């Protein structure tokens, strides 16, 4: 499954750069970005991010100018939803950018 | 080419530092 | 009695996480119940000897494997073409296909080709018989025999050592730097003058005979007359063969510098010298602490006067010599920056710089032991950094490090945190940026708008080492400098020709695929330094939990009030940084094995084309060479390079299942497991075999433990695969 | 068991012992607030770690704060 | 020599860590 | 105050005249860490006692089998008289034997070498301890002496024939030539 | 004995039981040592050095390894591993009024010194079995010719 | 050297160290300190410019006395911070 599937058909999508296809193999990329970027979310939790807000936030009170809507972390819940949601456009658009420019370029 | 007696004396050293290794278990785990 | 003897809590403690932190809580020593200091260090003292035991048995198995089944004594003739043993395969599930596929590197057995270099390690050094392996292996068990002896011994009543004898810094500083470092390096630098250099220009000698054999003709007669010269006088000639007495020479001290043209590995004689300087600094260097003769200094006074004037850094160093005396963690936090550091120094420095015969045209070996020690050196400094917070949150007293230069740190760290930030931000935002640039340059048809910068300012270090194809004329590129002229009789006339040679990975032209890919690494470091260090300063207390410190070092969170606390305890902070430190080093290793893959297959072309956009990495690095790992079984039959295969899917798996623990917690197992549980009692028959341990779903902690070990180890699994086998297949 | 503490920060709210679903708080007479009552926590042993009284504490930082420590099958809540 | 594969192996890695593990579920489950 | 041995050197504060040969002699103070570690001096009397007697036993061995006969010479007619090369030729038989007795005779020793039975008397394992039934405290003392003083001079005594037989290949006075 | 007291419990161990049992298997080994000679010198076993193939034998053959698996060792490992199998059956068994491997609780080992008859047949066998062995290692000799 | 068996060196407070820093050379004046450090590095810049500025160095031209006068080029470092702190110190 991962020769003669994945690294059999990817070539189609990966030797597209300077052809029409150039745009999925860009999608193929950031789809595949987008899918480690939520894992950020989806393995981390708010108190660091909390605390490191707190750091920033003392940054800009340093220069007056921390703004009048605290800024705070992603709630927990929302941290998940946040990674869910790039962690399936990720994916999504991977599998969507390999299909296309595989089966635009052999079909 | 090693020989079987060569092998043999070594595994008996190995034998005794496996017993001097259970001894130290021990002495650690008190 | 119960399991964990050391903590009474979880002895008490009826569900099954008794086991998991009965296991877990093992070695934390400082913690355990009615635990005092002296039996703290004693029982840290012969664990170490234990650890020694260990290491020293480890090298005894190879020895003795390598002696035993390993083809050394063929390997020896033609060490270019044979290909080295690991060790005979034992295993009843192979086939006769796979038989005849293991069964390689000349014997009639199967067996594993060595990708460690010990073969190389070993040969250099002066072994040239499977009979001096296995004396070697013998002579290590007894080793062992006796650290573990010696561990035993110092826990007796009589023989454990006390507190102060512990906590004497200077003369275990003193004896370390002067003996440790410095004596042991004198040992090393005499085993190659009188074996190993021998040995190399085909002379035998061993016990018997090194009493009797002269490693010079002249003798210490020039070493005591003060006509040091003559030992490097005769120097070995570029026609010499190693191993053999033609083209030999005479010289035991030299520093010839480059590379010895046969082997591409530095002189025994310039390494033997190396270690016979050292030693004599590092010999004196260890007189420099007092220690019962009065001559000598005091650590506590030098750390209490480095305060610079009108209160720069505070109150200076005052108070750092107790608590570094007084807290196990910060030593083991020094202790694991410094060998990180190491770790990655000799990464940089072997491939660069080979020292074992043979070495630089084994491709899999450099790579693999390059891989190996710069995982480690992350490792080390994930630790060194881990250390570094259990010392905050546990160890750091205030009142001893009123306005210190340590207590300055904690008193700056949001800007020193802010200011990480900003560097990590701009380094990640501007490198993704470059390279998306690039990437849809190419794409589009049109590479001529790439932005490519040249790394000039590493094109200059190098000019000024020597290199003269960028043209720079600066320094030792140009031949009349003053760095070039004092240095013409030494290392020069042989350090020019290895640099200026384009056979060697001995500073490698760069292009702006080396300048994106170093952003990158400088990207991966902070932001791995980010997290560790805010861990660090952020352990004792912070806005959203002031009190974390008494809370302690590792706790699940402080609940769902206040926002949500998730990963506040700065543990989860060290296990943040970890997936940060397999980022950086991946980075490091996939920049490495490809531009050492495209140099040895004589294309830099492709790299100094291909890097500067990230489909190049995807396909001419990624795609390209998995071909010969995932083709090592197929539906047509199997090769060699089967097992690589399928430790790669393995490794594949074991980061795949990492994510279960990371993303589910533990609420859904929780309460999956109260299903199974009233399945188990309910139903008939198997019911009448019960529990001891309630059985209850994996802590917070514990979860994101076992969630970040099958990361790891996976990471590990599928690029030693990769990079082994790839390797192979392409050369 | 967990460990419950009290500091005396205390306002008197009476907030953490209705937000306790194990009646591990309780009110208790006290001279320093002005509504003159004080949680405590006499039945430590039921504590759970929940922290519903850490979250339904209103003082700026929580008068009212839970040390998790050895676990048992109360603290666990396991109905096994 | 060639027979020692035989014996040992599987001696040291089915025998001795089943008996260890059976030794260890035993002590762990004391008291 | 000061050392009985080195009288210009302060004496060793572990050492204090309780010990059989206490003459004040450690410059290094190894005695003065041992006892501020905690430990106390009946393992390094029992090495000291150890190393002795058995280089007085080894001292002369060294010189017996060339100043007198090598034995019948049954099988030892083969293997050189020189001390340094004898001990690579001794026979696979000959040498299990004595490496057996020797390992057996000090596996009994290590277990009264390290207990706590503060009765062991330093070096008194009990073979031919019928001699001092009759010998008075003084007679005891003085014994053990000459026993330390006998165990101090072979010590330094192999050193010297050994590197003398390697360096040179023969002892000056006594045995020659081997 | 006392520091493993586990072992200790169940005659694991220096115990009476554990020497009667082992002086039992020594003199079935001797036992077994000369029933084989005399069938080495008979025709039971397959001759000839045939080795043993992955088609009959598979892995276990070790057919292009090394180490020259016979025919004549198949058969006598099949008949070890019926004694072995009988083994566990015996012990872990059903005790059919005989003797227990293990103690069991109320037992107490026999008092260390037609019973001890067999103890000193036993420690005979015992030492006539290192003899062999030693004997054979020494010699170079293989130990049915030495018996022999 | 132990925690207690110390000398109170800490001079945070203070402009200058105390003199207890140079330990052996507490009471050697600063004009010692001064003209030590002075020759020393003259001398032993004289001496790296005769090894490896005015020569070339090489295995058999390297000079043990001027390698050994190499290194009184940061005892002359030493010195000097020594005698600016024995004259503020008064000595
Ligand atoms: C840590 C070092 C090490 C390692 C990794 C291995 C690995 C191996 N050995 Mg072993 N071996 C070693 C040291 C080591 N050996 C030493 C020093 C000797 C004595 C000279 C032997 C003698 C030996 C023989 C004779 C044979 C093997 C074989 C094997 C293989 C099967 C496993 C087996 O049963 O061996 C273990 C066998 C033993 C007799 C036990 C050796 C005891 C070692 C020294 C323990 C070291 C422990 C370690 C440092 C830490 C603890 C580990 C664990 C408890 C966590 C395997 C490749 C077999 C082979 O070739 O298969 C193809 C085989 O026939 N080994
Ligand atoms: C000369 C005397 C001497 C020597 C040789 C040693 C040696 C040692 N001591 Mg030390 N020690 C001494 C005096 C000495 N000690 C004294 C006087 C005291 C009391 C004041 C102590 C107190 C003490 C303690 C409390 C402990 C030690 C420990 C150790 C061990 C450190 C771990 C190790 O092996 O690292 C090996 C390190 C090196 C070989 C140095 C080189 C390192 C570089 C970076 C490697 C270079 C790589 C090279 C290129 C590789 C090529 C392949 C080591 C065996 C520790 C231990 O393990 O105890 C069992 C320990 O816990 N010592
Ligand atoms: C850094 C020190 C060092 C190291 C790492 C080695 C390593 C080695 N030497 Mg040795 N050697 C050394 C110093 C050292 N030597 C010195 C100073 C000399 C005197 C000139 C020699 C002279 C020498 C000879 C003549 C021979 C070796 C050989 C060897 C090999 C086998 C060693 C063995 O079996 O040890 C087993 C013993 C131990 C593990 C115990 C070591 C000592 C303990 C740890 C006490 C430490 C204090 C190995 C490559 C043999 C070989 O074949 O080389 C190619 C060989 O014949 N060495
Ligand atoms: C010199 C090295 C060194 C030493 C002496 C210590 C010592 C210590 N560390 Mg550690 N530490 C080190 C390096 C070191 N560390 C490094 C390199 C890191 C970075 C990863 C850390 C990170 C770290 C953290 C984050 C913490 C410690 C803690 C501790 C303490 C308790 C650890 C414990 O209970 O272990 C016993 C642990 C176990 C029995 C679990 C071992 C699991 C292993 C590693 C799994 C291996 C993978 C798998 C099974 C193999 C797959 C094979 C294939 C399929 C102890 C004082 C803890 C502490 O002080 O807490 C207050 C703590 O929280 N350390
Ligand atoms: C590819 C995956 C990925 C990415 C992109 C990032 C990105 C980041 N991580 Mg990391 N992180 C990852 C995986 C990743 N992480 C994983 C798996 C973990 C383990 C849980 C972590 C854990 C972690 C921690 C705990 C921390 C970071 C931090 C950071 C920052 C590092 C500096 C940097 O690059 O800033 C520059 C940012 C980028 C290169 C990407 C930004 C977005 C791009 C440029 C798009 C721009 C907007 C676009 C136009 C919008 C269009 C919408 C339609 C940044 C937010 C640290 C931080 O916050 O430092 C300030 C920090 O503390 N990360
Ligand atoms: C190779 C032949 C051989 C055979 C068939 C046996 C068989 C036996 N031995 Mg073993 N034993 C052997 C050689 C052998 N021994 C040798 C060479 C020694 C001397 C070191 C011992 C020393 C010995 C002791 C000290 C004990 C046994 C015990 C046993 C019994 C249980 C062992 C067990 O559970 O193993 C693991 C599976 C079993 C009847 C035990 C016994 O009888 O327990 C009641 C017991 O205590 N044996
Ligand atoms: C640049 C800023 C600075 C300012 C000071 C200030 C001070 N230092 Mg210094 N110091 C500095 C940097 C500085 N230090 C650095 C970077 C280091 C690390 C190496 C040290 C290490 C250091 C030590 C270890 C000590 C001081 C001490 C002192 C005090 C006395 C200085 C003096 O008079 O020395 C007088 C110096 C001399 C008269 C000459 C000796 C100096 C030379 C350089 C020695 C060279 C030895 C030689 C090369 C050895 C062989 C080399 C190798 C092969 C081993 C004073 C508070 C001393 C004190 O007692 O403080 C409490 C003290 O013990 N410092
Ligand atoms: C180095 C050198 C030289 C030298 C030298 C020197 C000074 C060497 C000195 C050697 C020295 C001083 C050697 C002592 C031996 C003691 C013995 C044999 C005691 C045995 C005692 C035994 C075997 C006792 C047995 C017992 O069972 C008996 C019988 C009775 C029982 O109740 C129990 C005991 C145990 C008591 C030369 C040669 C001068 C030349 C040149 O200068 C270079
Ligand atoms: C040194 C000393 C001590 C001592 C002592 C003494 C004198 C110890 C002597 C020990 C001795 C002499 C111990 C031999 C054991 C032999 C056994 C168990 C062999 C069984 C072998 C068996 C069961 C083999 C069986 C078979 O293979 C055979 C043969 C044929 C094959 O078809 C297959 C089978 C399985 C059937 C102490 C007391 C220890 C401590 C003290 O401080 C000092
Ligand atoms: C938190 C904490 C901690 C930790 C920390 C860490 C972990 C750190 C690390 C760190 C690091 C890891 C660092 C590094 C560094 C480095 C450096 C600083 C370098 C330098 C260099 C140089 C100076 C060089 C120079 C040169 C030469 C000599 C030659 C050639 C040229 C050049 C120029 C390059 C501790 C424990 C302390 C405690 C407290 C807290
Ligand atoms: C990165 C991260 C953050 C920090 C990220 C935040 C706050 C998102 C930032 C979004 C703003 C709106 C920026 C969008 C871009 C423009 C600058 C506006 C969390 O707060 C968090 C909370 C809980 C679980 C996981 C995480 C998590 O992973
Ligand atoms: S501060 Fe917390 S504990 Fe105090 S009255 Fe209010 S809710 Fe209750
Ligand atoms: S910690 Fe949980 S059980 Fe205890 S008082 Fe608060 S809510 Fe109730």
């Amino acid at each position: 499954w991962l020769r003669d599937f994945l690294w059999s058909q990817a070539s189609q999508v990966i030797q597209s750069y300077g052809s029409a296809l150039s745009a999925y193999g860009i999608i193929f990329l950031g789809a595949h970005f987008i899918w480690a970027f939520s894992l950020m979310f989806l393995f981390s939790g708010r108190g660091y991010w909390q605390e490191l807000i707190e750091s920033v936030v003392w940054a800009h009170n340093k220069l007056k100018l921390a703004p009048a809507i605290q800024p705070r972390a992603l709630s927990i819940t929302q941290g998940r939803a946040v990674g869910l949601a790039h962690y399936l456009l990720g994916g999504i658009g991977t599998t969507w950018s390999f299909f296309l420019a595989r089966i635009i370029s052999v079909g | 080419m090693i020989t079987d007696s060569q092998i043999f004396f070594a595994l008996c050293i190995a034998l005794t530092a496996a017993v001097l290794a259970i001894g130290l278990g021990r002495q650690l785990y008190v | 009695t119960k399991f964990p003897k050391f903590s009474q809590a979880l002895a008490q403690d009826p569900a099954t996480r008794r086991i998991w932190y009965g296991i877990a809580t093992a070695h934390d020593l400082e913690s355990h119940d009615g635990m005092t200091e002296e039996n703290l260090y004693q029982k840290i003292f012969a664990s170490h000897f234990g650890h020694l035991a260990i290491i020293f048995l480890w090298t005894s198995g190879n020895l003795f494997h390598v002696a035993w089944q390993g083809n050394f004594q063929q390997w020896v003739l033609n060490p270019l073409k044979v290909k080295p043993i690991a060790h005979a395969i034992w295993d009843p599930h192979f086939g006769q296909s796979a038989i005849k596929a293991f069964t390689r590197g000349g014997v009639s057995y199967p067996v594993n080709i060595a990708t460690s270099g010990v073969y190389h390690w070993w040969y250099t050094v002066g072994m040239r018989t499977n009979e001096d392996l296995y004396f070697g292996a013998l002579g290590l068990l007894v080793l062992s025999t006796t650290l573990l002896f010696a561990g035993w011994l110092h826990l007796q009543p009589k023989f454990r050592p006390g507190i102060a004898w512990f906590k004497n810094n200077e003369s275990r500083l003193n004896h370390h730097l002067s003996g440790l470092f410095g004596v042991s390096s004198l040992a090393w630098s005499g085993h190659l003058i009188h074996v190993a250099i021998p040995e190399s220009r085909g002379q035998h000698i061993r016990w018997n005979n090194f009493t009797s054999t002269l490693p010079h003709p002249e003798g210490l007669t020039p070493f005591f007359t003060g006509n040091w010269g003559l030992y490097a006088e005769n120097p070995d000639t570029a026609q010499h063969i190693f191993g053999t007495s033609e083209g030999a020479g005479t010289a035991i001290l030299t520093f010839l510098g480059g590379f010895h043209p046969q082997t591409q590995s530095m002189w025994l004689t310039d390494i033997a010298h190396h270690h016979l300087a050292i030693a004599v600094v590092f010999i004196f260097a260890g007189h420099m602490y007092r220690t019962n003769w009065g001559i000598g200094h005091s650590m506590k006074e030098i750390l209490d006067a480095h305060v610079p004037p009108k209160g720069r850094l505070g109150a200076g160093h005052r108070g750092l010599f107790e608590t570094i005396t007084d807290s196990l963690h910060m030593q083991l936090g020094l202790a694991l920056a410094s060998l990180g550091v190491a770790t990655s120094l000799v990464a940089q420095h072997m491939y660069a710089l080979p020292s074992y015969a043979f070495m630089a045209k084994d491709y899999v070996t450099q790579a693999a032991l390059y891989t190996h020690h710069q995982y480690i050196a992350g490792f080390l400094m994930v630790g060194a950094f881990a250390h570094g917070a259990i010392f905050f949150v546990r160890d750091y007293d205030p009142e001893v490090n009123k306005d210190n230069v340590l207590a300055r740190m904690l008193q700056h760290k949001e800007a020193i945190i802010s200011h990480l930030s900003w560097v990590s931000l701009f380094l990640g935002f501007h490198t993704l940026g470059l390279y998306i640039h690039n990437d849809v340059c190419v794409a589009f048809g049109t590479p001529e708008k790439q932005i490519l910068f040249e790394p000039v300012f590493a094109q200059f270090i190098q000019a000024a080492s020597g290199k003269a194809l960028y043209g720079f004329d600066v320094l030792l590129s140009s031949s009349t400098s003053a760095a070039s002229v004092a240095s013409s009789k030494i290392w020069l006339p042989g350090w020019m020709e290895a640099i200026n040679s384009g056979k060697n990975s001995l500073f490698l032209t760069i292009g702006p695929g080396d300048f994106l890919v170093h952003h990158a690494i400088a990207l991966g470091l902070h932001t791995t330094t980010l997290i560790l260090v805010k861990g660090a300063l952020d352990a004792r207390g912070s806005k959203l939990m002031p009190d974390k410190k008494d809370f302690g070092y590792s706790f699940p969170c402080d609940g769902p009030g206040r926002g949500g606390t998730c990963d506040i305890s700065a543990w989860d902070a060290f296990y943040l940084a970890m997936f940060w430190m397999l980022n950086t080093i991946s980075w490091v290793t996939f920049y490495w094995h490809w531009k050492h893959l495209t140099v040895w297959g004589g294309n830099a072309a492709a790299f100094n084309e291909s890097s500067t956009y990230i489909m190049g990495w995807l396909r001419d690095y990624l795609w390209l060479n998995s071909s010969p790992l995932i083709n090592g079984y197929n539906a047509f039959g199997m090769n060699a390079q089967a097992v690589w295969a399928w430790m790669f899917l393995f490794g594949h798996l074991i980061w795949a299942t990492g994510f279960m623990f990371l993303i589910s917690w533990r609420g859904y197992w929780q309460e999956l497991i109260e299903t199974l549980v009233w399945a188990h009692e309910r139903t008939p028959i198997a019911n009448l075999v019960k529990w001891r341990d309630k059985p209850v779903a994996l802590s917070i902690v514990q979860a994101r433990l076992v969630g970040l070990a099958h990361f790891t180890v996976g990471f590990i699994f599928t690029f030693a695969p990769f990079v082994i086998a790839s390797t192979t297949g392409k050369f | 068991s967990h460990s419950v503490r009290v500091y005396d920060t205390c306002i008197g709210c009476t907030q953490c012992v209705r937000a306790c679903p194990c009646d591990v708080l309780e009110m208790v007479p006290w001279d320093g607030c002005k509504a003159g009552q004080i949680a405590s926590a006499p039945r430590a042993e039921d504590c759970i770690g929940c922290k519903r009284c850490e979250t339904a504490c209103p003082t700026d930082f929580l008068s009212v704060r839970v040390y998790l420590g050895s676990e048992t099958t109360r603290s666990l809540g396991l109905t096994y | 020599a060639s027979f020692l594969p035989s014996i040992l192996t599987p001696v040291v890695t089915l025998v001795f860590p089943g008996l260890m593990f059976a030794l260890f579920f035993v002590l762990i489950e004391q008291e | 105050e000061r050392s009985a041995s080195i009288p210009f050197l302060k004496k060793p504060p572990a050492l204090d005249g309780s010990m059989v040969g206490d003459v004040g002699f450690d410059p290094l103070g190894i005695s003065t860490t041992i006892i501020e570690l905690g430990g106390d001096l009946r393992y390094v009397r029992e090495a000291e006692l150890m190393h002795g007697r058995q280089a007085m036993l080894a001292t002369v061995g060294f010189v017996f089998p060339k100043l007198f006969g090598k034995l019948p010479a049954e099988w030892a007619k083969d293997i050189s008289l020189n001390p340094l090369e004898a001990q690579y030729q001794i026979p696979p038989v000959a040498l299990g034997q004595i490496a057996i007795s020797i390992a057996i005779a000090e596996g009994l020793r290590s277990r009264i070498v390290f207990s706590n039975d503060p009765d062991y008397v330093v070096g008194d394992h009990g073979f031919g301890a019928g001699m001092l039934k009759g010998k008075s405290e003084a007679q005891v003392k003085d014994m053990k002496m000459k026993e330390l003083a006998h165990c101090r001079l072979a010590m330094v005594a192999i050193t010297g024939m050994f590197f003398q037989t390697a360096i040179t290949g023969s002892l000056y006075p006594l045995v020659d030539k081997f | 004995a006392a520091d493993y007291p586990w072992l200790a419990k169940y005659g694991f161990g220096p115990t009476v039981k554990a020497e009667r049992w082992n002086g039992r298997h020594a003199m079935f080994g001797w036992l077994a040592i000369l029933g084989t000679g005399v069938a080495k010198s008979h025709g039971w076993l397959p001759s000839g050095d045939v080795a043993l193939t992955y088609n009959e034998w598979g892995g276990l053959a070790q057919q292009g390894f090394n180490t020259y698996i016979t025919n004549e060792r198949a058969i006598i490992m099949i008949a070890h591993v019926h004694a072995l199998a009988v083994s566990a059956a015996a012990a872990f068994g059903p005790q059919v009024l005989g003797d227990s491997l293990t103690l069991l609780d109320g037992e107490k080992d026999e008092d260390p010194y037609t019973p001890a008859a067999e103890m000193a047949n036993g420690r005979m066998a015992m030492m006539g079995i290192i003899a062999v062995v030693l004997t054979s290692a020494i010699s170079g000799k293989d130990i049915l010719e030495v018996v022999d | 050297v132990d925690r207690s068996e110390a000398a109170d060196t800490w001079w945070g407070d203070k402009d200058y160290p105390p003199s207890i820093v140079l330990g052996i050379g507490k009471d050697v004046p600063s004009s010692i300190f001064g003209v030590t450090s002075g020759l020393a590095f003259a001398i032993g810049v004289y001496c790296v410019a005769q090894s490896n500025l005015v020569n070339i160095l090489s295995g058999s031209t390297v000079n043990g006395f001027y390698v050994a006068g190499a290194l009184l080029v940061p005892y002359s470092w030493g010195l000097h911070v020594a005698a600016w702190i024995q004259k503020q110190n008064g000595k």
